[PDB]
C-alpha cells in the first residue's frame, strides 16, 4: 500500500477577472511598494493517495479534480509531484 | 386543498425557515424534505439559502454532488418548477441545470443591503404578477455573487448598481425550457412589511398563476 | 497559580501530581477562577437560572456576553472567529436558538482581521449579527477588545439546565473531534460548519426531551464542564477518558482533560435515554460517546479505563480562591473634556454581516437599538454601549453614565428595559484593586436606581503593554420587551432636540418618563452620545432620507436625545426645533 | 528590465488542524470513495517581479510574505520558480 504525494495548483482563467487579486496588487505596490506587477491568486489543494503504482495514483487525482476539487468553468488546474 | 411545495435542508442551509415561512404564508403547503428523499410528490422544489456545506471549497459544490441531485434533476426534465435562492444558485450551476458560474464579489467581502431589482422578463412562470420593468425592492447577503456569462442566457432580473460586479448587472437566470430559476436576492424576506418590503411575495403569487 | 499554589498544598496534604498541576492552573486562572470579582459579583442583583430572562410567560430570551480579547491579541481573524463560537454554545446550553449576535470592538484602526472574524463565523451559522460597538481610539493600539453577545430565544416549557439534578445520570460529550489545541498551543481555528450542526442536533434533544442538564465547553474544556456540571447540582462524577472522541489517538490522559478544542457539548441525561442522543449526533455528522457517570459523593474521580490520574473534591474545583473587596464610596460628578474617538460609519462594518437572517430582524443596525421578533409573540430589543471616553476621568461616573445611556437607547426604539449583561475589561487588579471597586460599585448602584437586574456577566482582567494599564471600559447590554408592530420607522419629519445640554443625575428619570410619553405617541428617537453620527446619516440615505440641522453643542456627559415627530413634541423636559427630514 | 516569474504555495501549519480541508478529505473518501489520505486546502499566488538579479526578484517576494500574503502565525510558505 504506497504513498505519492501530489499539490495541484488551481488558477482563475488568464481572462476572467480577480478584483480579490487586483486589489492585493494594488497594497503592496502603494501600500508597502515592491516592484511587482501581474499577480493572480487561487488555491493550492495537497494531497496524499494510496494505489498500485504512480500512474493509476494519477488516476485518482484527475478524477477529483474533474467532479469536484476544480470547476471546469472558470478554472485551470496543474497537478506535480512533492 | 393547497399545492405542495419543498425545502431541501441541506446539512449547513441556513434560509429553510425563512423559505417555510414565505411559502405558508402566501397560499402553498411546504414540506422539509431531507436527503434520501424523493421529489416526486412535489410540484414547487426551493432549493434554500445560507452556506450549504460551510462553503467550504466553493459555494455548494459539496452539496451538488449530494444524493438529491439525481432527484432534482429526473424532476428538471420532468418539468417542474425549481427556484434556487442566494445560495440554491450557487448549486444549480454546479449541478449543471444553470449556465454559468458565481465567483466572489469586486469589493471583496460580503454585502447584506436592500437592493434595487428591475424585471427585464415577466412571461416567466415566476415573475408574471410583475410588469415588464418595475422597480422592486428585495434583499441580499453575497460574498459569492459575481455572476460570469458563458452562453447567452435568458436574463430575469437585473440590479440597479453595480453591487457584484456581475456580469450585465445580473441577479437572475432561467433556463433553457423555463422551470429552473436561478436568483441572487432573498426573496423570502420581502413578504411582510415588519421585515422591509411585499415586493417580493409577488414572486411567489407569480408560482400559483402558473399552475392555473 | 504564581502564588496561588502554597494555598492548594494545605488542602490536599501533599504535593500536587502532574495531572492536578495543570488542572488548577487553569481552572484557578483568572479566566475561568474569577478570583478578583467572585465578591463583587455576589453584590450586584441578580434575576433558578442565570442567563435568562421571562418575556412573555410563554417564551424566555437567553443571552450572555463573553470577553475574547487574548486570543484576538496574539491572532485577529481566527480570535474573533473562535470568540463567536463559544459564545453561541453558552447560549445553546439553555435550549435556545442562537437568534442574535452583537459586536463590541475597541480598537486603533478597522481591522479587516477582527471584523471579517466575525463575519465568516456568524454568516456560516445563520445567526444575524444585528449590532454592535465600534470605539476607534489609538488608545487601544496594542491592546484590542472583542466583547461578542449571543441571545436566543426559549419556550419556558422546553427550558434546559445547566447542572446534573440526581445521580444514577451520566454526562455525554459530543461535537467536533477533541484534539491538540491546549503561538503553538493556542492558536486555534473556528468550524463554523460543526457548529451550526451542533445547533441544529442539540435542538433536537431538547424537544425529544431528552436534556435534563448541558454545559459549554470553552475555557478548560472536559474538566471545567464536567466539574461545573456537579458542582452546581453538589453531586460528583466518575470521568472515563477512553470514551471521548479523539483526533489524534496518541494523547496522554492529561491532555484528554485540559483539551479547549471548540465545537464540542455537554449534555446530562439518563442511562436509557442514551442510545436515542448518539443517533441524533451520527445523523448530524458528529462524533459522541458517554464519559462521565454522576454519583452521589462529593468527588471528581478522573480514570483512563482501569488507572486512575487524578481524584480531588469537586467544591475545590469550582470555587477559586476568593480575593478581599475594598469597598469604594462614590465621589463628585466631574467636569469632564470631550475625548476624541474617530467618529466613522458603522455600515462598511455589518454590511459585511448577514443581519437579515431568520426573518425575524425588525429593526436592523444603524439607529443604536435593534428590535427583534418571535414570528408570532411579540419581540426583545437588545443595545450594547460603553462610555469607554468618560470612564478614563472617572472611573465611576463614567462607568455609571454607561449603564444610564444604555437605558436611554431601549427606551428610544419602545421598549421597557428587563436586564443587563456587564463585561469588565480592567487593567491590572492588583496594582490597582481601587479602580475595579468604582466601576463593580458604579454597576451595582446603576441597578439599584433604574431597579435593571443583571442576568450574566464577564471580566478579562491583565490588559497591560509595556506594563502601562488599559483605559477602564465597561460593556453593558441591554434587553427589554416591546411589540413589533409598536415600532419606530423613519417617516419624513421635523427634528427636535429634547433635553438639557449639561448632566444631574438627580432629574434623570424625568427624561426617561419623557422619552416614554413620546414613543407611544408614535415618534421616532435617537440618543446618541454625539447626538447624530456618521452612521446615522448613511442609515437615514438607504431609507432615501436627508437630514439638515443645527445640533445643538452639548457636554460630553449629556441628557439629550434627537425626536422626529409630525407635531411639536409635548413633554415636562426642554424642547427646541433644529430642523427637518425632507423626502 | 528584467521579468521574474514565481509561484507562491501557502499552507496553515503541520501543528494547526485545518476543517477546510478536513471536510473535503473526509468527502473524497466516503461520498466519492477515492483513497485519499490527508489532504491540506491552501492558498497559491502567482506574481512576476521586476528587480536586478535573480537574489533580489527571492528577497522581493520574501518581503510581500511577510508583511501581507502569508501570515506569520498560522500559516506556512513555500517558494519556486516558473
Ligand atoms: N461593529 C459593528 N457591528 C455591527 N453593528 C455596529 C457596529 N458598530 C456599530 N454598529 C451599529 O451602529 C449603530 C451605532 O452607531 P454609533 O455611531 O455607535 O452610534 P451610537 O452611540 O448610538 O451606538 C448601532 O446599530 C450599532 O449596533
Ligand atoms: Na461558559
Amino acid at each position: 500500500m504506497p504513498l505519492f504525494k501530489f499539490a495541484i495548483d488551481v488558477q482563475y482563467r488568464s481572462n476572467v477577472r480577480d478584483p480579490r487579486g487586483e486589489t492585493i496588487e494594488r497594497v503592496l505596490r502603494e501600500e508597502k511598494g515592491l516592484p511587482v506587477k501581474k499577480l493572480r491568486l487561487g488555491k493550492s489543494i495537497h494531497l496524499e493517495v494510496e494505489a498500485e503504482n504512480k500512474e493509476k495514483a494519477y488516476e485518482i487525482v484527475k478524477k477529483a479534480c474533474e467532479e469536484l476539487l476544480v470547476n471546469p468553468v472558470v478554472e485551470e488546474y496543474e497537478v506535480r509531484e512533492l | 386543498m393547497k399545492p405542495r411545495a419543498c425545502v431541501v435542508v441541506y446539512p449547513g442551509s441556513n434560509c429553510d425557515r425563512d423559505a417555510y415561512h414565505a411559502l405558508e404564508i402566501n397560499g402553498f403547503e411546504p414540506s422539509y424534505v431531507g436527503l434520501d428523499d424523493k421529489l416526486d410528490d412535489y410540484e414547487l422544489i426551493i432549493l434554500p439559502g445560507g452556506f450549504s456545506y460551510g462553503d467550504y471549497l466553493r459555494p455548494g459544490a459539496v452539496a451538488a454532488r449530494e444524493k438529491i441531485a439525481f432527484e432534482i434533476a429526473k424532476a428538471a426534465e420532468r418539468g417542474k418548477l425549481i427556484m434556487g435562492i442566494c445560495n440554491g444558485f450557487q448549486i444549480l450551476i454546479e449541478m449543471g441545470l444553470l449556465k454559468g458560474a458565481l465567483l466572489q464579489n469586486s469589493s471583496g467581502k460580503f454585502i447584506c443591503k436592500w437592493v434595487d431589482l428591475i424585471v427585464e422578463n415577466n412571461d416567466t412562470p415566476f415573475t408574471n404578477a410583475f410588469e415588464k420593468g418595475e422597480k422592486i425592492r428585495i434583499p441580499i447577503a453575497h460574498g459569492f455573487g459575481r455572476y460570469v456569462k458563458i452562453d447567452d442566457v435568458n436574463v430575469v432580473l437585473r440590479y440597479v448598481k453595480d453591487v457584484n460586479g456581475s456580469d450585465e448587472r445580473i441577479a437572475g437566470v432561467l433556463n433553457e425550457s423555463g422551470n429552473v430559476f436561478g436568483l441572487m436576492p432573498h426573496p423570502e424576506r420581502a413578504v411582510e412589511e415588519l421585515i422591509g418590503g411585499e415586493d417580493g411575495k409577488k414572486v411567489f403569487q407569480s408560482i400559483l398563476n402558473y399552475l392555473k | 497559580k504564581l502564588r496561588y499554589l502554597n494555598i492548594l498544598k494545605e488542602k490536599l496534604g501533599r504535593e500536587p501530581t502532574f495531572v492536578e498541576l495543570q488542572a488548577f492552573s487553569v481552572m484557578w486562572s483568572e479566566h475561568c477562577g474569577y478570583s478578583h470579582t467572585k465578591k463583587y459579583i455576589r453584590r450586584l442583583p441578580k434575576t433558578g437560572n442565570a442567563g435568562v430572562v421571562n418575556l412573555d410567560d410563554y417564551y424566555s430570551v437567553a443571552f450572555k456576553i463573553e470577553s475574547h480579547n487574548h486570543p484576538s491579541a496574539i491572532e485577529p481573524y481566527n480570535g474573533a472567529a473562535t470568540g463567536v463560537g463559544g459564545i453561541i454554545r453558552d447560549v445553546l446550553a439553555m435550549g435556545a436558538r442562537p437568534t442574535a449576535i452583537f459586536d463590541s470592538l475597541h480598537m486603533s484602526r478597522i481591522i479587516d482581521g477582527i471584523i471579517e472574524g466575525i463575519a465568516d463565523y456568524g454568516n456560516s451559522i445563520g445567526v444575524p449579527t444585528v449590532g454592535g460597538e465600534l470605539r476607534i481610539s489609538s488608545l487601544y493600539a496594542h491592546n484590542p477588545l472583542v466583547n461578542v453577545l449571543a441571545a436566543g430565544v426559549v419556550r419556558n416549557d422546553m427550558l434546559v439546565d445547566s447542572k446534573a439534578s440526581r445521580p444514577g445520570q451520566v454526562i455525554v460529550i459530543f461535537g467536533g473531534a477533541t484534539g491538540r489545541d491546549g503561538t503553538k498551543l493556542s492558536i486555534q481555528v473556528g468550524d463554523p460548519f460543526a457548529e451550526k450542526m451542533l445547533i441544529e442536533a442539540f435542538l433536537e434533544m431538547v424537544e425529544e426531551g431528552l436534556v435534563e442538564g448541558a454545559q459549554d465547553l470553552g475555557a478548560g474544556g472536559v474538566l471545567s464542564a464536567t466539574s461545573e456540571l456537579v458542582a452546581k447540582g453538589n453531586l460528583g462524577a466518575i470521568v472515563h477518558l477512553d470514551r471521548v472522541p479523539l483526533r489524534e489517538p496518541d494523547m496522554e490522559p492529561w491532555e484528554i482533560l485540559i483539551s479547549e478544542s471548540q465545537e464540542r457539548m455537554a449534555v446530562v441525561t439518563s442511562p436509557q435515554k442514551a442510545s436515542r442522543i448518539l443517533e441524533i449526533a451520527r445523523k448530524h455528522l458528529l462524533f459522541g460517546d458517554v464519559v462521565a457517570e454522576v454519583i452521589e459523593e462529593p468527588v471528581y474521580r478522573v480514570m483512563y479505563r482501569n488507572d486512575l490520574v487524578m481524584e480531588v473534591p469537586v467544591q475545590l474545583l469550582a470555587n477559586a480562591p476568593e480575593e478581599d473587596i475594598v469597598e469604594y464610596t462614590p465621589g463628585k460628578i466631574p467636569e469632564f473634556k470631550r475625548v476624541e474617538f474617530e467618529e466613522v460609519n458603522a455600515r462598511e462594518v455589518f454590511e459585511q454581516y448577514d443581519h437579515m437572517v431568520g426573518t425575524d430582524t425588525v429593526v436592523p443596525p444603524g439607529f443604536g437599538a435593534a428590535v427583534m421578533r418571535i414570528k408570532r409573540d411579540g419581540g426583545y430589543s437588545l443595545v450594547t454601549h460603553s462610555r469607554a471616553d468618560l470612564a478614563l476621568q472617572d472611573t465611576y461616573w463614567g462607568t455609571l453614565i454607561a449603564v444610564l445611556e444604555s437605558v436611554r437607547k431601549t427606551l428610544s426604539v419602545g421598549a421597557e428595559p428587563l436586564a443587563i449583561t456587564n463585561c469588565v475589561n480592567y487593567g491590572d487588579p492588583d496594582v490597582d484593586p481601587v479602580g475595579l471597586s468604582a466601576m463593580m460599585t458604579a454597576l451595582k448602584n446603576a441597578c439599584e436606581f433604574s431597579g435593571v437586574p443583571v442576568a450574566s456577566g464577564n471580566a478579562s482582567l491583565y490588559n497591560t503593554y509595556q506594563g502601562k494599564p488599559i483605559p477602564p471600559t465597561l460593556v453593558v447590554g441591554m434587553l427589554g420587551k416591546v411589540n413589533p408592530q409598536k415600532v419606530a420607522k423613519p417617516k419624513p419629519s421635523k427634528v427636535f432636540a429634547v433635553g438639557w445640554n449639561d448632566f444631574e443625575l438627580e432629574r434623570e428619570k424625568e427624561l426617561w418618563r419623557a422619552i416614554r410619553k413620546l414613543s407611544e405617541e408614535g415618534a421616532f428617537i435617537l440618543s446618541s452620545s454625539q447626538l447624530l453620527t456618521r452612521t446615522h446619516v448613511e442609515t437615514f440615505r438607504e431609507y432615501g432620507l436627508k437630514i439638515e440641522v443645527k445640533l445643538p453643542e452639548v457636554r460630553p456627559a449629556h441628557q439629550m436625545v434627537l425626536v422626529f415627530s409630525e407635531r411639536t413634541p409635548v413633554v415636562d423636559v426642554p424642547v427646541k426645533e433644529i430642523g427637518t427630514l425632507s423626502r
